[PDB]
């Protein structure tokens, strides 16, 4: 096997690694303390789950984990919870002072006297690993951490690691469950310095896992708990093959290879059904046919969008539970007739499914029902383009009025990487429009 | 309190449209480039469809189909009829039409070209029905809104844009009594007023004349064509499930032969209203496709067929 | 419709289904973070510069 | 960052600020003595904001307090909470200010200033991380406008990376003690514009008439004006002194509230206004924290524009209502916030209620309607300084025309730059 390395830079990042870890251990028969009974090969293995857990003399699991925060509150939340005898304490970095939602503070000034330290702690967990394939990238697009240290870490990685593969699993900004007013610019600086280092990156848009929540879960008003926890469920999904026995996306470079024919075009749209609440007594179990449709629906994507003006690169279906492939040949033959999915011509109109047969498991007293069978549908589509003219239409406005820009400035960073990194934006529409239409 | 914007200053049908919302006390209108609206009425080209349903706490309406440009524009129209099964390469009620990029009489269009050596070439109609007296070719318009819920409603009044000038077969280049445009005849008002005869004058004449009925002779085809088209292009461009909702208003234009039968020649996205009829449809596409997503404190028929095979 | 190589195993099986064939280094880093603390530190002079200024116009209006 | 260091100057100031830590110690159980007696953990969680823990489990304030005469520190010290306070933290001169900036910036209040930050400099080292200081005082005297102000530059200079927020009562004829307020205000205001974060523009007009017209008082005393100040304290400082899920400190929330660094002049607001039995509704709060009655600057929110607003609403509610509500009053008043910042109003919800209501709400506008303020203060100036009158007081203790012609200028450079976003 060849082992991966998860970093979560910010609260976002922290929170959402918690929630992965503790679905991951759930998964894998994996306990609090870090004891996993099924594992017989004790002190060691090249096992599929090792790719995402080292192993020590005593017996204990200890996740491949970084955890970056410019404050400690949200770190010492994982210090003091369940899952503190989990991680080792130099895994877990705290500075003292956060960037206050700015991206220049947190890159350049905050960033600058805690970068050699938190390599330093990669390094450690890298020098653990017999073939390192590279990394997991957990952090916000809005958060002054999650925008700033996450770009110039993924700059030194790129230096540090040059042959390594480098994945995002970015949280984009929403106004419905974001104070930050500032987001916009934090959005498309990091977006903007992050773009050549990351190999393919997973995007969430907050509105659509809020509204899945409100839609899908009944919840009045979604907690971050709420939708984390949402969240985790599909970055299990798409890690599953890297963690488990398979022959599709078995190393991070076959996600490139699957999903990313341009190499600046590496945004997969995720599409996660079902989501089905604890709370509903009475619930008809949905067939393969139905959760693969649903795939299509845009109320069950990451990042609303609409995929039938736009055209495919590449599509995966990641099936969870009881399917088997003639289920899921029908189910594709008869959403082809149905509804538009159209191709770009370069690329094949094809398929890539991987299904594992254990059900989807669910964190215990969560707010999702135990199902038969799920799936995750990793498309990338041209549709997806839709939150970058969003996030670029948002900056402009702001941008016209040098409106929050001296803060970004007294932190030492210049004028001229506000429009610069525009620009990459700019060009960025452009690729994305040449291709789709 | 709805509020809405207003992207597209030419468009003299949602200008009435505008008027009347505002002079109800229930609908206050912002600037340009307000993002808080109820209802986006919307410019011709590049509207930002990505920005729309994205406002939490306001429901979004626009007053475009994103995608129905396929069935507006000429070179994609052509494409839509011979692939899709529905419609198909024998379709009945559509001209032989071809795509070569930039009885034997044609068409060329996107500058009008009609002859026999030479955008799109279609074939030519060389015996359409003439009504007399005046020997006069003419082409009809109707008037089609599909809502939120995608019932597509057909308003009741269309007109017939005629030409005013005898119809000859020799003699091609004289453009006046082969297109039956507004603009291009403007003998204008001979016959009618400003070349529009409307569909009671239109069903007498055929009474008269023919010993048949509008609504027999030439509107059922009419209906099918509207629903066969607009449900062919339905999962292409609904908004149900979706986070913004759409409604759109369309111009059909069609021509009748000597023997009765409809032709489709274009589907208008955009389409202008006839000078009597605004009042009337201006406020039904207020009744029907905002009050009914925005309630406040039939001139339409609807196009609905469930034949059972 | 072609369903090619397919792969079983005890926990799963994968297969592709066609319907339809067809960086900077580490001197520039670590010099443009420095770049931005020059300007971050000459911030800060004309700051205690302008301060001084006023520290002296004080000084002025008591004597 | 957690700590903030707290500062009271002159009169005002004192008095204001005396409120402060009455009404917050009674929300974080910390009786006359300085002895927690509360019940909930929250009321201890974030206690280390406002409170040093001393010997035998005391909590003493972060606050110094400010005077160059005795009398109103001497009344603090009577007063019903006064013994809570560090006895070293008291630093005052004897002669008094007179009304005067001259004698608070330039001569009396040099003489006491580096003293003052002694005291300062011995709190903030004790600090584990010093997130930054806030100041009381009006500008319409001499002590806390002259020298507040003085102390705000040498902060500054000491602590150039520190917040510096301030809560500044503004001067009005209606409740007024000198003729001269105008002059204190204005030489105050161009200090504020280069060295505060935020300023919270309290202005004694706005509390009269809310007293007066919306509370049924005829005859309002300081004490009363003084009960709406320290309410709308206690709501600004709630989403620090508490919880929930609220990751931000002063330079995060300045952040999100300033655009542009001189436009940092704040319209503090509170609901319900209280001198009750029906607790109010969700929509009833949001109407009346928005409402113009409500609002501690005498301005009209109709003739400006929002750049930002801040509203943290306290009780046990609907934060679906909430939701619904302060998004109702935004689609249904776009005009009055600029599209150029989007989603420019935010809100967050605290479960503990103030003192004797069942839920409350906080407004902060960062309006450009302040412009009203500032030229109101401006043409008092004005009308005066035309005829150079009264001014002998200023340029005997050393200052110059030239120096009044300066700040003159520079608020009504501050009145246009208002004026600018406003039309745009
Ligand atoms: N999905 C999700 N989004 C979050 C969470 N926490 C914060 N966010 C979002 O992230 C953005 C704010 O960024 P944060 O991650 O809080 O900021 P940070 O990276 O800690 O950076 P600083 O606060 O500037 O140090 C907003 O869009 C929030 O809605 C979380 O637990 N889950
Ligand atoms: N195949 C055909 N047979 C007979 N007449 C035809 C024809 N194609 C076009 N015409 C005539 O040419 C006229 C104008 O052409 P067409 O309708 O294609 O373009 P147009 O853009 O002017 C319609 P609009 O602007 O209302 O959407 C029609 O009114 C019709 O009478
Ligand atoms: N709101 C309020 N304003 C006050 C109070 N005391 C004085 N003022 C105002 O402050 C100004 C006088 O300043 P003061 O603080 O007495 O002078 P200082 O002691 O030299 O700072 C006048 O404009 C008064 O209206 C008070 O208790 N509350
Ligand atoms: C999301 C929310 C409502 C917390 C918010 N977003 C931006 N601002 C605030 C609130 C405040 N913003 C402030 O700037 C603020 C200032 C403050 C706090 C303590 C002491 C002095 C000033 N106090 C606040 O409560
Ligand atoms: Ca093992
Ligand atoms: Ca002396
Ligand atoms: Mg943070
Ligand atoms: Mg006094």
């Amino acid at each position: 096997m060849r082992e991966c390395i998860s970093i979560h830079v910010g609260q976002a990042g922290v929170q959402i690694g918690n929630a992965c870890w503790e679905l991951y251990c759930l998964e894998h028969g994996i306990q609090p303390d870090g004891q996993m009974p099924s594992d017989k090969t004790i002190g060691g293995g090249d096992d599929s789950f090792n790719t995402f857990f080292s192993e020590t003399g005593a017996g204990k699991h200890v996740p491949r984990a970084v955890f970056v925060d410019l404050e400690p509150t949200v770190i010492d939340e994982v210090r003091t919870g369940t899952y503190r005898q989990l991680f080792h304490p130099e895994q877990l970095i705290t500075g003292k002072e956060d960037a206050a939602n700015n991206y220049a503070r947190g890159h350049y000034t905050i960033g600058k006297e805690i970068i050699d330290l938190v390599l330093d702690r990669i390094r450690k967990l890298a020098d653990q690993c017999t073939g390192l394939q590279g990394f997991l990238v957990f952090h916000s697009f809005g958060g002054g951490t999650g925008s700033g240290f996450t770009s110039l870490l993924m700059e030194r990685l790129s230096v540090d690691y040059g042959k390594k593969s480098k994945l995002e699993f970015s949280i984009y900004p929403a106004p419905q469950v974001s104070t930050a007013v500032v987001e916009p610019y934090n959005s498309i600086l990091t977006t903007h310095t992050t773009l050549e280092h990351s190999d393919c990156a997973f995007m969430v848009d907050n509105e659509a896992i809020y509204d899945i929540c409100r839609r899908n879960l009944d919840i009045e008003r979604p907690t971050y708990t709420n939708l984390n926890r949402l969240i985790s469920q599909i970055v299990s999904s798409i890690t599953a093959s890297l963690r488990f026995d398979g022959a599709l996306n078995v190393d991070l470079t076959e996600f490139q290879t699957n999903l990313v024919p341009y190499p600046r075009i590496h945004f997969p749209l995720a599409t996660y059904a079902p989501v089905i609440s604890a709370e509903k007594a009475y619930h008809e179990q949905l067939s393969v046919a139905e959760i693969t449709n649903a795939c299509f629906e845009p109320a069950n994507q990451m990042v609303k969008c609409d995929p039938r003006h736009g055209k495919y690169m590449a599509c995966c279906l990641l099936y969870r539970g009881d399917v088997v492939p003639k289920d899921v040949n029908a189910a594709i033959a008869t959403i082809k007739t149905k509804r538009s999915i159209q191709f770009v011509d370069w690329c094949p109109t094809g398929f890539k499914v991987g299904i594992n047969y254990q059900p989807p498991t669910v964190v215990p007293g969560g707010d999702l029902a135990k199902v038969q069978r799920a799936v995750c549908m990793l498309s990338n589509t041209t549709a997806i383009a839709e939150a970058w003219a969003r996030l670029d239409h948002k900056f402009d406005l702001m941008y016209a009025k040098r409106a929050f820009v001296h803060w970004y400035v007294g932190e030492g960073m210049e004028e001229g990487e506000f429009s610069e990194a525009r620009e990459d934006m700019a060009a960025l529409e452009k690729d994305y429009e040449e291709v789709g239409v | 309190m709805y509020t809405f914007v207003v992207r597209d200053e030419n468009s003299s049908v949602y200008a009435e449209v505008s008027r009347l919302l505002l002079a109800t006390g229930q609908w206050k209108r912002l600037r340009k480039d307000n993002p808080r609206f109820n209802l986006m009425l919307g410019e011709r080209n590049r509207l930002p469809f990505g920005r729309l349903g994205h406002e939490p706490g306001l429901v979004q309406l626009v007053n475009y189909y994103r995608g129905a440009d396929k069935l507006c524009r000429k070179a994609s129209l052509v494409k839509l009829i011979k692939t899709s099964p529905e419609l198909s390469e024998s379709c009945t009620w559509f001209p032989e039409s071809y795509v070569i990029y930039p009885g034997n009489v044609w068409i060329a269009k996107s500058g009008i070209l009609i002859s026999s050596e030479a955008h799109v070439i279609q074939k030519y109609l060389e015996k359409p029905l003439l009504l007399e007296p005046g020997h006069r070719k003419f082409d009809i318009r109707s008037w089609v809104l599909v809502d939120h819920l995608y019932n597509i409603y057909l308003y009741r009044e269309g007109v017939l844009r005629t030409s005013s000038e005898p119809y000859n077969s020799a003699n091609f280049q004289d453009k006046t009594c082969h297109l039956t445009n507004h603009c291009i005849q403007k003998n204008y008002g001979r016959y009618e007023e400003g070349n529009e005869m409307f569909f009671e004058e239109f069903n007498q004449y055929l009474m008269d004349a023919l010993n048949t009925t509008l609504e027999n002779s030439i509107l059922l085809q009419i209906k099918h064509i509207i629903r066969s088209c607009l449900m062919c292009i339905e999962p292409a461009i609904s908004t149900k499930h979706l986070h913004y909702q759409s409604f759109q208003l369309f111009g059909f234009d069609f021509m009748v032969d000597e023997e009765l039968k409809v032709w489709l020649i274009e589907v208008n996205g955009a389409p202008a209203c006839a000078q009597k009829l605004y009042a009337e449809l201006c406020q039904g596409i207020v009744d029907v496709a905002i009050s009914s997503v925005f309630p406040l404190a039939s001139i339409f028929i609807k196009l609905h067929h469930h034949h059972h095979h | 419709m072609e369903v090619i190589e397919l792969n079983k195993c005890t926990s799963g099986q994968s297969f592709e289904v066609i319907l339809k064939p067809p960086d900077p280094s580490l001197e520039e880093i670590q010099k443009k973070l420095e770049a931005a603390e020059e300007r971050r530190k000459y911030q800060e002079a004309e700051l205690l510069k302008h301060l001084a200024e006023k520290r002296e116009h004080e000084r002025e209006v008591i004597q | 960052m957690r700590e903030i260091v707290h500062i009271q100057a002159g009169q005002c100031g004192n008095q204001i600020g005396a409120k402060f830590w009455e009404v917050i110690s009674d929300e974080h159980g910390i009786d006359p003595t300085g002895s927690y007696h509360g019940d909930s953990d929250l009321q201890l969680e974030r206690i280390n904001v406002y409170y040093n823990e001393a010997t035998g489990n005391k909590y003493v304030p972060r606050a110094i307090l400010v005077d160059l005469e005795p009398g109103t520190m001497d009344s603090v010290r009577s007063g019903p909470f006064g013994q809570i306070f560090r006895p070293d933290n008291f630093v005052f001169g004897q002669s008094g200010a007179g009304n005067n900036w001259a004698k608070g910036h330039y001569t009396e209040g040099a003489e006491l200033v580096d003293s003052v930050l002694d005291v300062v400099r011995k709190e903030s080292e004790s600090c584990d991380c010093l997130q930054g200081f806030q100041l009381t005082h009006s500008l319409g005297g001499g002590t806390g406008s002259g020298m507040g102000t003085l102390l705000i530059s040498k902060i500054r200079e000491e602590y150039p990376d520190r917040i510096m927020n301030t809560f500044s009562v503004m001067p009005s004829p209606k409740v007024s003690d000198t003729v001269v307020e105008p002059y204190n205000a204005t030489l105050s205001v161009h200090q504020l514009v280069e060295n505060t974060d935020e300023t919270y523009c309290i202005d004694n007009e706005a509390l009269y008439d809310i007293c007066f017209r919306t509370l049924k008082l005829t005859t309002p005393t300081y004490g009363d004006l003084n009960h709406l100040v320290s309410a709308t304290m206690s709501g600004v400082t709630t989403c620090l002194r508490f919880p929930g899920q609220l990751n931000a400190d002063l330079r995060k929330l300045a952040v999100n509230m300033v655009p542009f660094p001189r436009l940092h002049f704040f319209m503090p607001g509170f609901a319900p206004l209280t001198s009750q039995y029906r607790a109010l509704t969700v929509p009833e709060l949001t109407q009346q924290m928005f409402d113009s009655k409500n609002m501690m600057a005498a301005c009209d929110p109709r003739h400006g524009r929002y750049l930002t607003v801040a509203a943290i609403f306290r009780g046990r509610m609907s934060m679906k209502e909430v939701d619904e509500q302060m998004l109702n009053v935004q689609n249904k008043n776009s005009s009055y916030f600029v599209e150029w910042i989007p989603n420019n109003v935010k809100t967050a919800v605290c479960d503990i209620p103030p003192r004797g209501l069942k839920m409350s709400a906080t407004f902060i506008g960062n309006s450009t309607a302040i412009q009203e303020l500032f030229k109101r203060i401006s043409e008092q100036f004005t009308a005066m300084f035309r005829r150079k009158a009264f001014l002998h007081w200023y340029t005997g203790e050393g200052m110059d025309e030239m120096e009044f012609t300066e700040a003159e200028s520079n608020m009504n450079d501050l009145v246009s730059e208002y004026q600018q976003y406003q039309d745009a």
